[PDB]
């Protein structure tokens, strides 16, 4: 039953209308299948756009019910050399399909960790046999795909999701299970996912299994924040009031009661302070070169480990050096 | 549930011998019939069909079908435990996380018991047979073995090419070409060496010598081999066994 | 659906060496050596998407008339091309017979010479050394020092160069004449501008403009295909305050969904290939954006890092 | 004296591009040769053999010296190299594009007009290991 | 000296056969009563044991034990000139650098000599054998050869689980688990098919299918295959001879020991 | 043109085994009384000849000599369809491209062609035999390859050394040595399995295992084998056909030559 799958898995968008965000290349792609003239595909952005959600939904709408039959999807979980093109690509390319009659369908999910003699191989194989199969490429960096491979098809940019798809999806879920949701809730949900639907999905499953209750109270920001453990920008505007005005001992004490109460984070905080501090309409260069380079550093790091407090410390003498030449 | 009892162990690892190496995972079904199975290889242009009816086992009981996928290389590593006289029974319940084959000599003595782990595989049976074929023959499958180990030397491609009371297998590549011309012949002196053609069409196909080389390995569950081929679907190589068979379906090259 | 069309690059693929508007030069040349015979062992190298198996496969056909299916061996990347394949199908090929005329030769097109192993370029020295009289070796490839330099020595050097605005404007008219599409001048130049002297690259374009919207406009080109990656960056790079870099940074690159690896390695590639500011303070933001890049390859890599390594080279200079 | 058909087909024999690295032309522009390096650096695939030759050579180079500090900016290059090959045996060969780079410090700091003679080199490292 | 003629070539090869690859150093030793020799593999878990009387050679003499240590391999590698029907002869002075095997067809025809190399081997020959075991059985070797290849698939440990008039080989891994259950029994149609046990405690200990699958070998020196079973020590897979036996002593695994 | 047709496609196959391996390109030539072919390994240490008389065949007919060279694996690719029972036909026009294989059963059932590739060899044929060897000796070839396969163990170099009524093979490398001796005898009961050996001079030549290895292979093609030694040139290895014979020169060590 799909009431045990994941929000994530449980919510996949089966046909092309429940693709929200990409509005510019879901409508050209239907008419490239209406009218007949699919070119090869390549499918670039970021994770959890909608790549392979859409290139499923696509297939689907070309072949129908059976298209886990008529379409031969590979990706990073199988084996792509170039042996393994040479044959096994090469005879889907070159035969027909067994169920109907029609062009083939190659989707090369993730093709962005296939090896260099494997694209090089493949690269005239799309060129080769085009009038029976068509070739999709999904990718996240277009710099691991050569240039030759690269040209071979029309690329499509997944940007990220935007409010109102985002939303949209959000009030969908909302409408599927018996859950409500406050709007400031929302508006910090959004502002937690940087357009990944995966992000979304996963922490509303986990506030809905916060709740503790049978689902009849609304879900708020708190709830969010103790369950993602993001720091709110109530004290994250007061830490940063803290540090710019108050004094160094107090500053510190405030970090330290801050990041304590709620367990909060000092890479949230780090990432949030620089955030905020990007609004500021500041003086001279110089404090905005110190300020980032300085929190760049503090930032990597963090990601290798230490003490947390001498980090904190240095985020507050960084900030507020920084800030000293603004005068 | 699934209760199939094989006089012989070997008839089992046979017929797996079949499937083995030219697929991955294979899907069964028993029911009040007999048992069926299918296996499509990564792509998708070779379909195993096996189907045993009720008569081929010394004992079969189901009351209710059971469907189960598994994998095959796991299958055959516990198929050479039969002793070929060995008996084989299969075993399983009506939602099955395994599958048991039991192995027992006549006496009490040994038994070997084997509980496979199961694969979960979307039930989706094909049934591409055609009515009738452009053309159909059987010839002896040893001679058809040689014939596609002859060529295979020569082409990663096998033609087969099929007119009025002439057959012939055609591979052609760098070192030079090859052919096998035979010719339809009826022997009284022993009817299984025959070579029987009906031809409502001349067909003409390329196959991919490699599945060719898979398929041949039938030769050792019957003593005759079909081919039906026609130019609008892939061409069927039928391995008849007492009460069932064994069919290889093929899509022909471009 | 139930069939497509073929492409606008496979339909209209050019099949006499006139409808190439490439080099003009290496084009009457090849153009020549069809009308005489006597084709030399050749290596055309260049970059992808200028016209160069299309070049060689016309000259094949031209030169061969209606025994191209008997006189040409193709073997492309796709195919094995080592050293068993060399030694047996090669050969063989180069010591078949067949009955030319008194000014042609049999042509073997080595698509993707670039990527041939060395023992397979190694042992091709003598196979084509040995059958010089009765087999033409013709390689197809983008970087011509990959090949060895002895093969390279046995046969002649074309080097194709990128196609100027005006000849693939040429193209593009023809291709619009021949298709009855409507179109304007400033999509044509958006369209070029996109190309970046990739003919391929151009035709697909304006095939998947037309068949998305049906009027090849500026707006549609750019809604359809972002704006030439490298020259967003060169712009960020080249800005004069931090601010306007950080801004450009923020909405065109990170606001559209561009990865920061991609980012950091186009930014390398701008950098490297910049030629307005001097080589010292090149060679200072190079470093910078190289251990941004380090950075990055780590797992850090966020907005942050970037804005960091911004900093860092308008730090540099700021003398 | 057979010399054309290299030319014609061969690359730059990695000590030649290091003699190449610690000259400077006085009739050409500084970025023309800064560029054709680059070139010849990235076209022989091998910036490990060439740095190790440049290291070898800059003790016995010519160069305008004030304290020998430009030697203290090339360590840092030097070091730079070394982690930047440590991870290419860690990460998948991204970072392979810089490696050309550290080779073309030496030319922007060590290269000179007086470098007219061609210093040969050993493998000392081989040796050492 | 030593002086060991052998009918058969073939007995010593199959005896040798029996330590290959699982070990690679042999320490033997002739004297009065017959040879013996001892190898322990590398993580010494398995010890080769082996015992020829005098009566299982065709000719014999020894006024004065030699202690001789060899590679495994060495040995195994000359060890295919027997022509099996070949006469071989063993020998070596009271102080050798070398070990010689004399292979000769009964009429002069063809004789091959070799001179083996030795290694130095601290003799220290281990008599690890136990009074009584928790359990005895025996039963064909080449039914014990496929019971322990049947599990072996499954598993890298395979238990031998022993109750009254019950033996029971149990494997269980990835793919699944399998069992293979015998039970006592006499055959008078012909005894060496039969299956004794004796059980003073039930018994149930793991073994390293690797070793087991190496011991196996044996089935070739004997009809059957003695199998003793101890919870306080390496369990005994005992191969007789005419005059003699090849034993393999495998230690329990621990819960991951071989 | 050539048409040569063998009673049993057989005889080629077992013919062309005796070329495999050793060599690459074998270069052939029908005529009037014959086939013959030459084929010559790339160290130049061995050379594989040929000599197919008129009677071997089944049919032969030849107004116009063709010679044709070609790689002998492609040859021996295509050398597994005879069924051994089955006839075989060689056919080649006058200045060919290709050599046809014809393979037939008795009835028209069943006919395998193959056409395969020739390459271009410079004819050169070598007449390196010598009318005297300093010894001459035939044995059972079965016995050479067991010798040969004997000693092979041993070292890369086994030396034939013959005195008056004696023939020597011998190895000797790191395991130790080994040696063969051999003395001439007339069985009646069967003189196919006699030695004999006629000695003008001693001789005392090495060769390299790996060649003799190459050669032995002959055994599949007569009961004998002759071998004739000289310190002057290569030694000859022969075995008989009916109508014709496999010849082996093979070019003594210097002290490091094969
Ligand atoms: N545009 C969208 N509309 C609705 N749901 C979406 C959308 N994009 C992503 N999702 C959700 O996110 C899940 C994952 O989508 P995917 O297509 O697998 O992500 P992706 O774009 O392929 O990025 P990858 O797989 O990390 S490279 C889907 O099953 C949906 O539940
Ligand atoms: N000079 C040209 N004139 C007309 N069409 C061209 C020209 N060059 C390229 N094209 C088009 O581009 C398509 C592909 O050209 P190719 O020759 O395959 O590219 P390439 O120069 O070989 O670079 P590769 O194959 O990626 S290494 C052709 O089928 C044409 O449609
Ligand atoms: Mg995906
Ligand atoms: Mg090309």
């Amino acid at each position: 039953s799909k009431e045990n799958l994941p929000w994530v898995e449980k919510y996949r968008p089966e046909t092309l209308d429940e693709v929200y965000g990409q509005n510019e290349v879901i409508t050209t792609v239907r008419k490239f299948v209406d009218e007949g003239k699919l070119p090869h595909l390549l499918f670039y952005g970021p994770p959890g756009t909608g790549k392979t959600s859409t290139i499923v939904a696509l297939a689907r709408e070309i072949y129908g019910k059976n298209y886990s039959n008529m379409v031969l999807e590979l990706n990073a979980s199988d084996d792509r050399g170039i042996d393994v093109v040479r044959n096994q690509i090469k005879d889907f390319a070159s035969t027909r399909q067994i169920f109907s009659k029609g062009f083939k369908l190659i989707i090369l999910d993730e093709a962005d960790a296939m090896t260099n003699a494997a694209q090089n191989a493949l690269r005239r194989v799309i060129e080769r046999y085009t009038k029976n199969t068509r070739f999709c490429v999904l990718a996240n960096y277009a710099h691991k795909l050569t240039p030759a491979l690269l040209s071979r098809c029309t690329r499509f940019r997944f940007q990220p999701l935007p409010q109102e798809a985002i939303e949209r999806r959000i009030a969908n879920v909302l409408v599927h299970e018996k859950l409500k949701l406050s709007p400031n809730a929302e508006k910090a949900l959004i502002e937690l996912s940087n357009g990944d639907m995966r992000r979304v999905l996963n922490v509303l499953q986990s506030c809905k299994a916060t709740l503790d209750n049978p689902d009849e109270d609304e879900i708020s920001d708190d709830v969010i924040y103790e369950c993602c453990g993001a720091p709110r920008p109530s004290d994250l505007k007061a830490v940063l009031k803290s540090i710019l005005e108050d004094d160094w001992g107090t500053a510190h004490y405030t970090l330290n009661k801050v990041r304590s109460a709620k367990g909060l984070a000092l890479i949230d905080l780090i990432e949030g302070i620089v955030k905020i501090l990007e609004d500021y309409e500041l003086q001279n260069e110089e404090t905005r070169v110190h300020l980032l380079t300085k929190l760049a550093d503090i930032e990597y790091s963090i990601s290798k480990g230490g003490n947390d407090q001498i980090q904190g410390s240095a985020v507050i003498g960084a900030i507020k050096a920084s800030f000293e030449n603004e005068t | 549930m699934l209760e199939a009892k094989f006089e012989e162990a070997s008839l089992f690892k046979r017929i797996i011998d079949g499937f083995k190496d030219c697929v991955q995972l294979v899907n069964f079904q028993c029911k009040e019939d007999g048992i069926i199975a299918q296996a499509v290889d990564d792509s998708r242009v070779l379909l195993v069909s096996l189907e045993i009816g009720v008569e081929a086992f010394q004992e079969y009981r189901c009351d209710h079908p059971v469907t189960l996928g598994m994998d095959l290389t796991s299958l055959s590593k516990i198929l050479r435990c039969g002793n070929n006289t060995d008996t084989l029974t299969l075993i399983a319940d009506n939602t099955p996380d395994s599958i048991i084959l039991l192995f027992e000599d006549t006496k009490k003595d040994r038994i070997a018991e084997y509980s496979l782990k199961l694969m979960d595989i979307d039930a989706d049976f094909l049934k591409i047979e055609e009515l009738q074929y452009d053309s159909t023959l059987s010839l002896p499958s040893s001679e058809f073995s040689k014939i596609v180990r002859d060529l295979s030397q020569l082409s990663d491609s096998i033609n087969i090419m099929i007119t009025k009371e002439t057959i012939k297998f055609v591979a052609d590549g760098d070192i030079g070409s090859g052919s096998v011309i035979i010719k339809p012949f009826v022997d009284m002196e022993h009817p299984e060496t025959s070579i029987k053609l009906e031809m409502d069409q001349p067909v003409d196909l390329t196959f991919g010598a490699k599945y060719l080389l898979d398929i041949i390995k039938g030769s050792s569950l019957s003593d005759r081999v079909g081919i039906r081929l026609s130019s609008e679907a892939p061409a069927l190589f039928q391995f008849d066994l007492k009460s069932g068979f064994l069919q290889f379906f093929l899509a022909p090259k471009f | 659906t139930l069939s497509l069309q073929l492409p606008w690059v496979e339909k209209y693929r050019p099949q006499v060496l006139s409808d190439i508007v490439g080099n003009k030069e290496t084009i009457d040349r090849l153009q020549q050596i069809a009308k005489d015979g006597n084709m030399p062992h050749m290596i055309i190298s260049g970059m992808p998407g200028i016209g160069k198996t299309t070049s060689v496969h016309c000259l094949a056909h031209e030169l061969l008339g209606r025994s191209y299916a008997d006189g040409v061996l193709e073997l492309n990347a796709s195919d094995d091309r080592g050293i068993d394949v060399v030694r047996n199908q090669i050969k063989h090929f180069a010591q078949k017979k067949l009955h030319l005329p008194p000014g042609k030769h049999k042509i073997v097109i080595l698509d993707e010479a670039d990527s041939m192993t060395a023992g397979a370029q190694q042992a091709l020295r003598r196979t084509m050394e040995l059958y010089s009289n009765s087999t033409r070796f013709a390689f197809a490839c983008n970087q011509s020092n990959k090949i060895i330099e002895p093969l390279q020595s046995r046969c002649a050097i074309l080097r194709y160069s990128k196609l100027s605005d005006e000849d693939v404007l040429k193209r593009l008219l023809q291709i619009i004449k021949l298709e009855d599409v409507k179109y304007t001048n400033d999509g044509l130049e958006a369209i070029i501008f996109t190309a970046e002297g990739d003919m391929r690259q151009a035709i697909n374009n304006l095939q998947s403009t037309v068949a998305g919207h049906g009027l090849v406009n500026a707006d549609n080109v750019f809604k359809i295909v972002d704006s030439p990656h490298p020259l967003i960056v060169k712009k960020m790079l080249l800005a004069s305050n931090l601010e306007d870099s950080i801004q450009i940074l923020r909405t065109d690159l990170w606001k559209k969904g561009y990865s920061s690896i991609d980012i950091v390695t186009t930014s390398f590639r701008v950098t490297k290939n910049l030629a307005q500011v001097k080589e010292s303070v090149r060679l200072e933001m190079i470093k910078e954006i190289g251990l941004t890049h380090m950075r990055i390859l780590e797992g850090v890599g966020t907005y942050l890092q970037l804005a960091s390594m911004l900093a860092k080279i308008h730090k540099l200079n700021n003398k | 004296n057979t010399w054309a058909s290299s030319n014609k087909d061969s690359p730059i024999s990695w000590f030649k591009i290091v003699n190449q690295l610690f000259r400077k032309d006085p009739h050409r522009d500084i970025k023309e040769q800064f560029y054709e390096l680059l070139n010849q650096v990235e076209l022989n695939g091998n910036s490990d053999r060439i740095l190790q030759g440049c290291f070898n050579i800059f003790p016995y180079v010519k160069y305008s010296d004030n304290g020998i500090r430009k030697p203290a900016n090339i360590s840092d290059w030097l070091f730079f190299h070394d982690l930047m090959y440590q991870s290419m045996y860690a990460h998948n060969g991204e970072l392979l594009r810089y490696s050309a780079l550290v080779p073309l410090v030496f030319f922007q700091t060590f290269g000179d007009i007086a470098n007219k003679d061609d210093i040969r080199m050993k493998n000392s490292e081989y040796e050492q290991r």
